[PDB]
């Protein structure tokens, strides 16, 4: 928000800034166009098919033991377990994207990093597909990568 | 004048709602087959305005507040609403404007008005000869002191008597800002029973009326008819709305008739148009901006002193010091006001480089040090942050990031004596520029030439100080003006000497307009875990601004957690599609909404 | 190289919280110090300087 | 009692009155306003005599302790200091290319050519331009027209 | 791009002949008192401070 | 500063304390004497029968 980011809680100040124009549009019509792309991006990776493909409970593979790279419906998001040591070896923002204002207001975290950017105008947007959603992509992908074999990207998974 | 009205019915104050009413153009400037954003005082789209009529048993001409300004509307039929007053305590106590119209000419008048409780002007006895002309005017008693008179051209309205709907809408932006009384003037023909047309009037300026008073309050004249407190009220009303700092976008057409505004602070989707800059949104989510919590109300706190700052024994001191040795005192634990000042008015010059003066009673000071002595009347421009003269360039000299104030008058009525004033001395060799805030009391005999002088005068050895003529016959470049410096560090400390502004109640867990020890802000107040060390009064964040300040009154720690938090996104299909929207709320739980 | 892009993210906006201590050439940084103190006809020359920055 | 607007936009003129202004022992028609309970907004006349109140007793408009006369007077002398010698002030104040221009100083206008690249100076606004006639109709109080860049897109002759 | 340069200066004012009250204000026999001031609207003349 | 007169002093292009560190090139006195009023009339910009004449 480049009218808090620039003047916060002033309106002295964002009168001023409102002789400024365009300047606080095209910085959103740009960052906007980041925050469209970046679910394009996922949109293009983790879908390129529209059918959700998932693995039969009976399990021959001639050996071959994927139960690793398998959802595991155990986990509260179904996840393989090697998903489960990619997300916990990445550290990211606080679980969720939802931060109360009563949760910066209440308990202020000496050097909070989140609420300070939030009280700044600096907003995370949440990317449309979750996590969760991106290991059903995953999933369907490696579903029928195993029991379909290639044949599925060119048309039905056979 | 006096009489006041009897048949008046008392009924609920009823309120209305106005569709785009209240748009005018906001300057002179032609714009055409633009959409133009701006700033100013509107009445915001959907507002609730108030309902008003005159009829055979309502009547309705109360004291309505004018805040920051107003949009007057009325559907009119028979020219019932005539003019208005405006002014502050509606009474003589005060100065008042008065726009009003005696159907011959438009007086526009500001005087000292003897202010009628029932203002308005009477149409008596038709029958035959069907008449419709004035007899008395009851709009004030006596005005007297006028400054400023407005009389149009003479002119015959129609005050004929009408029935069924208002033929005419006559549409008003009252606004005085900077002693400058703009009115915006629309008048189209309508067809209407009751409540307000829907639809859209861009509202043009009539004229612009320096009228130069305060207008916390205004009324409405109305026409009263009968078959003196018992006339009746003709058929009529008027629709009273409050202005707003809004921001509007103005669609202006070809011709360059504004078609149609959007106020950018109704709903998150109009703050889209406003952001997108069209009135069609297209299909999808807009972020707008942040969910801005408005300050309550404005809270102020200062250090609580009864006493008054040393003004008599600084500025009224009998003596001051010399320039070279000037006395420095140490003004700390009072009030300062400069309204004491004005009793016995002195000062010739008066420069504060680090403040503005205006600000000096919002805001208040930590350290004060009063720098008081006399100087030649041409030496107080050397008094100043770079500077150079025998005061500037020698013995006294001022930072040059120096924030203060520097205050000068002419002592001649007082520190010229006679013949001369010898007792004050000023530095005429210096071996050195000496630093800023520094006093050289030292009269070692100065050495101008190679030769030692050995702590006596001679040949090129001058004794240092040196004395100004001081005659109150010599030329006021000449005399002597008496020049008090005021040092202060600021909003970086305790404040311990703050002006005569009362402190408020203490506000926590609410978004309120905070003033502490002169700082202002908006923010919540909470109790902290943060301790202050004694020196320590306002705390601050990595951005800098104030995280949290001390209470100066009773000791504890606030800190100022920013308002206006949190997320806001709009969803909605196009506005060709459906103009029903989906507000998306980050960063919060459904409580604001 | 995916813990770069949450790094580079939030020390991009860490950063651009950090700005804001900027005087921008301003007698302050803080936008509160300035209206508080000067007039707006020295406050804006004082906050365009912030805004610009 | 005069204030001026923190945007305003003028001239400020002031000289000396004293040759004429000051009067034997002392002239007194020249008043001020010594105590005003508020700062009243810029170009706000106060012509209010009711008696001030600096005390918490109500002063019923009488004078007396706490309670003074909010007009005082400048004690007005041939003989005064020149900082206590009254100076005559005129404050111009004005809107400026904004709006028509009734008042225009001594500078004599030009013939008009169209159609031809010239520098241009319409009640004041000077620029260069090509002057074209146009179907814009200007409403009675609009003087300068503009576009999206906020330069002036058509005048009024 | 291609530049013309302007080929003559031209000026238009709305003409008039009357120069503004510079006696009737500057050189007024008794000005107001500061409290209450008198305001003066000047329109339709020639502001000319050559004659001040 | 012996025999001390000026009652305005103003450096346009530099500041007076530079005055002593700082040295000048092609310096020309211009000397006449005005009314006391017309001294503001002395300055970039000004008009007045001094200034605009
Ligand atoms: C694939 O490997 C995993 C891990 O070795 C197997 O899961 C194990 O199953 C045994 C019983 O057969 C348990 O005792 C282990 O505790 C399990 N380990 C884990 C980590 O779950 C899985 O059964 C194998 N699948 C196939 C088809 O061979
Ligand atoms: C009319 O209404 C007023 C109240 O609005 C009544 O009150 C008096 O108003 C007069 C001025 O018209 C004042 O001088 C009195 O001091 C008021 N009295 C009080 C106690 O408020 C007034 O009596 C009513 N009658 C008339 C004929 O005005
Ligand atoms: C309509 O207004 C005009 C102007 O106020 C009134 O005419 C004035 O009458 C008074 C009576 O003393 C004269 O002193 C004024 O000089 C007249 N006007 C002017 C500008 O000279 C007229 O009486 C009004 N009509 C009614 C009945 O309201
Ligand atoms: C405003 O009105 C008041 C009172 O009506 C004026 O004060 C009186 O003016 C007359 C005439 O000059 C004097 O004889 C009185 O002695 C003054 N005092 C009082 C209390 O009556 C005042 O001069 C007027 N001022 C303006 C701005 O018109
Ligand atoms: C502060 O005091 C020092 C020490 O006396 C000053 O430095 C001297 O300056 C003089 C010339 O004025 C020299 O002759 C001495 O040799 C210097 N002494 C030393 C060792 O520094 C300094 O100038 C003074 N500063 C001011 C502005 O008063
Ligand atoms: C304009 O008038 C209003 C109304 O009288 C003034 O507000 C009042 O201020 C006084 C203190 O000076 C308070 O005692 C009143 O209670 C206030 N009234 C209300 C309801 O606002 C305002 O201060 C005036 N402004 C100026 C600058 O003259
Ligand atoms: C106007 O405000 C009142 C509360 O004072 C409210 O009850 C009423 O519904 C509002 N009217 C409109 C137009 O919303
Ligand atoms: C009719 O009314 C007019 C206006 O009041 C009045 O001037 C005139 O004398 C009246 N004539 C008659 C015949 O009553
Ligand atoms: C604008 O002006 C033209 C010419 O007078 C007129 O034909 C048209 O109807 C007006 N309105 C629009 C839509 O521009
Ligand atoms: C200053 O002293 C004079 C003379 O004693 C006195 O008349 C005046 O009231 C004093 N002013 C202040 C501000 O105390
Ligand atoms: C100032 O106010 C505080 C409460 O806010 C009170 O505790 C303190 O005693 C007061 N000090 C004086 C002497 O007014
Ligand atoms: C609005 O929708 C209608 C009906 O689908 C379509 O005909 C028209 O072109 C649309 N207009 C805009 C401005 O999108
Ligand atoms: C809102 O609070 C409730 C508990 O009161 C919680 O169950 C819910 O998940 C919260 N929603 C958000 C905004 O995360
Ligand atoms: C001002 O009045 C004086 C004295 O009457 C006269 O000599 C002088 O010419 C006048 N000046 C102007 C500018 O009219």
């Amino acid at each position: 928000d480049c009218t808090m980011y620039i003047c916060g809680d002033s309106t002295e100040c964002s009168n001023l800034l409102l002789q400024y124009g365009s300047f606080c549009t095209q910085l959103n019509r740009a960052l906007t166009g980041i925050a469209v792309e970046q679910d394009k991006n996922t949109q293009e990776v983790f879908a390129q098919v529209k059918q959700i493909y998932k693995t039969p409970p009976i399990k021959d593979f001639g050996g071959f033991n994927f139960s690793q790279i398998l959802p595991d419906p155990s986990k509260p998001s179904k996840r393989s377990f090697i998903e489960d040591l990619l997300f916990n070896k990445v550290t990211l923002a606080d679980a969720g994207f939802i931060k109360q204002y009563g949760d910066c207001l209440g308990d202020i975290a000496a050097r909070d990093l989140i609420c300070a950017q939030k009280f700044n105008g600096l907003t995370v947007l949440p990317p449309l597909l979750t996590d969760e959603m991106i290991a059903q992509y995953t999933s369907a992908l490696l579903a029928g990568t195993i029991t379909s074999g290639w044949t599925f990207g060119a048309g039905a998974a056979l | 004048q006096c009489v006041n009205l009897t048949t008046r019915t008392q009924l609920p104050p009823a309120y209305t709602n106005s569709f785009t009413r209240g748009v005018y153009y906001p300057d002179k400037v032609f714009r055409s087959s633009v959409l133009h954003s701006t700033q100013d005082l509107f009445l915001p789209f959907f507002s609730n305005v108030t309902w008003f009529h005159a009829i055979h048993k309502r009547f309705d001409n109360p004291v309505l507040p004018f805040n920051d300004g107003v949009y007057f509307a009325s559907t009119e039929k028979s020219n019932i609403i005539r003019g208005w007053i405006f002014g502050t305590t509606l009474d003589s106590k005060t100065q008042s404007l008065l726009i009003v119209n005696n159907a011959t000419n438009v007086v526009i008048k500001v005087c000292e008005f003897q202010f009628c409780n029932d203002p308005f002007l009477g149409v008596y006895y038709h029958k035959n000869n069907k008449s419709w002309m004035e007899s008395e005017f009851r709009v004030y008693s006596s005005a007297n002191n006028c400054t400023f008179e407005y009389v149009s051209q003479p002119f015959l309205m129609d005050l004929e008597g009408k029935q069924g709907n208002f033929k005419n809408l006559r549409e008003f932006v009252f606004k005085n800002i900077d002693g400058y009384f703009k009115i915006y003037s629309k008048h189209t023909p309508i067809n209407l029973v009751r409540d307000l047309p829907q639809g859209f009037s861009a509202l043009e300026p009539l004229v612009d009326l320096p009228i130069g008073i305060n207008i916390t309050r205004f009324q409405t004249l109305l026409a009263l008819h009968r078959s003196s407190s018992g006339w009746t009220a003709g058929a009529a009303a008027y629709y009273v709305g409050y202005l707003q700092p809004r921001t509007f976008l103005l669609k202006y057409n070809e011709n360059g008739t504004i078609t149609d505004a959007v106020d950018c602070a109704l709903d998150p989707l109009s703050e889209t148009k406003c952001t997108l800059k069209s009135f069609t949104v297209e299909k999808g989510i807009y972020q707008t901006s942040n969910f801005r919590v408005q300050p309550t109300e404005s809270i102020v706190r200062f250090p609580n002193i009864t006493n008054l700052c040393p003004f008599g024994e600084v500025f009224n001191a009998t003596r001051f010091a010399s320039v070279y040795a000037w006395n420095r005192k140490r003004i700390s634990n009072c009030v300062a006001d400069y309204s004491v000042l004005y009793n016995s008015a002195s000062f010739s010059t008066f420069k504060c480089y680090g403040v503005s003066p205006t600000k000096l009673n919002d805001l208040c000071f930590t350290n004060v040090y009063a720098d008081s002595f006399v100087i030649r009347g041409d030496e107080v421009r050397q008094i100043a942050p770079g500077q150079t003269g025998k005061i500037a360039d020698y013995n006294y000299k001022l930072p040059d990031d120096f924030t203060g104030c520097v205050i000068a008058w002419n002592s001649n009525n007082l520190d010229s004596k006679v013949g001369g004033n010898y007792n004050y001395l000023y530095r005429l060799f210096r071996k050195s520029n000496l630093k800023p805030f520094e006093r050289d009391i030292s009269t070692e005999i100065y050495q101008a030439g190679s030769t030692p002088c050995n702590g006596v005068e001679g040949f090129n050895c001058y004794f240092p100080l040196q004395s100004y003529g001081f005659q109150p016959t010599n030329g006021v470049g000449y005399q002597p003006y008496r020049v008090v410096v005021l040092s202060f560090e600021l909003l970086h400390a305790p404040a311990t000497v703050c002006g005569p502004k009362k402190s408020t109640n203490l506000v926590k867990n609410k978004c309120v307009n905070f003033n502490f020890n002169g700082l202002t802000g908006t923010g919540v107040l909470t109790e902290s875990n943060k301790k202050f060390l004694p020196f320590q009064q306002f705390g601050r964040d990595i951005a800098d601004t104030t995280d949290a300040v001390r209470d100066p009154q009773t000791l504890e720690i606030l800190d100022i957690t920013p308002c206006s938090f949190g997320g806001v996104s709009v969803i909605t299909p196009g506005t060709n599609t459906s103009n029903q929207v989906a507000v998306l709320y980050q960063d919060v739980n459904c409580t604001e909404v | 190289k995916l813990q770069d892009v949450v790094n580079q993210n939030a020390q991009a906006l860490n950063t651009l919280v950090k700005q804001l201590s900027s005087n921008f050439g301003a007698i302050s940084s803080v936008l509160n110090d300035i209206l508080s103190r000067l007039d707006p006809p020295e406050a804006e020359v004082q906050i365009d300087r912030l805004i610009t920055g």
